[PDB]
């Protein structure tokens, strides 16, 4: 998942 | 006559068995706990007050002191979590819920202020709040045909403690909760007040900062377009939230990027990757990094509305932070764009900057950079350039920072160099 | 993120 939650 | 007393005497007080005593002295705490700075909050505590006063939100009939001590306690719980526990362990909660219903307005106020504070220590107490029942009492109170009806702070203050409500993630919400309280969300935040926006954006920012379950039964309500447009608004304390969900709500399926995409997001970016609040800088290029991950007409879509040259701007100045925000956008693009697209990438300058970067004393972005780099190769290797790309990253004297690079400590590092190296150059 | 508890004064 290229898609990262840093949050 | 109530101003500066001291907590014996307010002990001494609310102890007499004279009702209006009581009043006199619960009004006396409430002004040293609404005092500018250092509330006694402990003192009044150790002095056993907390469950006097909880009593006191039940004398229906004195509905004086009920306010009273609803501020005073209203102040304990603004404290800390050892503090606002007090509170709660004197049964605060059942009685203040009680007091949502109340015929004065500013006393149900209070009450809901202070359920504010409560939910707002933690998931914990924020749980515990909505098992008393707190949900439908503070809903019933927006139940109205128009919220401009409403006075001014008193909506603020629901929408506050309804983003409370919504606020903590281990664990999130009860889902049923969410689902019940969204609907009024939705409603608040298209109402006029900055504030009220404010808090709306959030409540939703908060509500879509989990897994995609989550994001969606918030999507799934079409707030997008309306955090759109408030995430072109004027007030930086709206926007700042608002870009915030906005942020999070691409962390999700393509599907609910896709929403935002369609919603016109992107045509602000040009604003908010240059604007001067660095933060909402920084909030921008991650969401622009998790819409770089995405599909390619999506990559595309980007590309359209001519935000690569922002990112290029982005990633050549700008705070350190922004930087590693824009470095991820970049591999992500080169990651899953195709080749035209990381072409047009490398036409628009992203190399110089991107080595330039290397020099940053940070590991994780080193590889962040070479593996974009990588990527690029790739690309340029499907259409026979790799050499000319070379010279690029030679001319501007990248080479002499992978070559560098090759031999740092870090093995994700030195070993990502030496293949470029080899591979690329020598 | 406007903070967690306030303080009415």
């Amino acid at each position: 998942m290229l898609k990262r939650r840093n949050v | 006559g109530t101003v500066n007393w001291s907590v014996e005497d307010i002990v001494k007080g609310i102890n007499s068995n004279n009702l209006e005593s009581q009043l006199q002295a619960t009004q006396a705490a409430r002004k040293l706990l609404s005092r500018e700075k250092q509330p006694p909050i402990d003192n009044i505590i150790r002095a056993g007050l907390i469950p006097k006063f909880v009593s006191f939100l039940g004398k229906t009939d004195c509905s004086p002191i009920q306010f009273e001590s609803a501020w005073a306690l209203t102040n304990i719980a603004s404290g800390t979590s050892e503090q606002t526990k007090a509170v709660v362990d004197g049964g605060a909660i059942p009685a203040f819920i009680s007091l949502l219903a109340s015929p004065h307005a500013h006393i149900s106020e209070q009450a809901v202020w202070a359920l504010g504070n409560i939910a707002g220590d933690g998931s914990a107490f924020r749980d515990l709040v909505i098992k008393h029942g707190a949900i439908d009492p503070l809903l019933a109170l927006l139940a109205v045909p128009d919220l401009s009806t409403l006075a001014c702070g008193y909506l603020r203050n629901l929408t506050w403690t309804l983003s409370n409500l919504c606020r903590n993630k281990n664990p999130a919400p009860p889902l049923d909760a969410v689902e019940q309280i969204l609907p009024t969300l939705v409603r608040l935040l298209h109402h006029n007040d900055p504030e009220v926006l404010a808090d709306s954006c959030w409540a939703i920012s908060y509500l879509t900062d989990g897994p995609n379950e989550r994001i969606e039964m918030v999507v799934k309500k079409g707030v997008v377009p309306q955090l759109v447009k408030l995430l072109g608004a004027t007030e930086l304390p709206i926007v700042t939230p608002a870009l915030r969900a906005i942020g999070n709500i691409v962390t999700g399926t393509d599907e609910q990027t896709q929403k935002v995409i369609d919603a016109g997001a992107l045509a602000v970016f040009p604003s908010l990757l240059t604007n001067p609040k660095t933060n909402i800088q920084k909030e921008a290029t991650w969401t622009m990094s998790n819409i770089t991950a995405g599909r390619q007409d999506q990559i595309q879509q980007v590309v359209n509305h001519g935000l690569v040259p922002f990112l290029v701007g982005v990633l050549s100045k700008a705070d350190f932070k922004t930087q590693k925000e824009a470095a991820w956008a970049i591999t992500n693009y080169t990651s899953g764009g195709t080749v035209e697209q990381i072409v047009y990438l490398v036409h628009c300058g992203i190399i110089e900057p991107l080595m330039n970067l290397l020099s940053a004393k940070d590991t994780k972005i080193i590889q962040v950079i070479l593996d974009a780099i990588s990527n690029i190769f790739q690309a340029a290797e499907k259409l026979g350039e790799t050499e000319k790309l070379s010279i690029m990253i030679e001319e501007c004297g990248g080479l002499d920072k992978i070559e560098a690079l090759q031999r740092h400590e870090n093995e994700s590092v030195y070993k990502a160099s030496l293949n470029l190296i080899e591979k690329y150059f020598s």
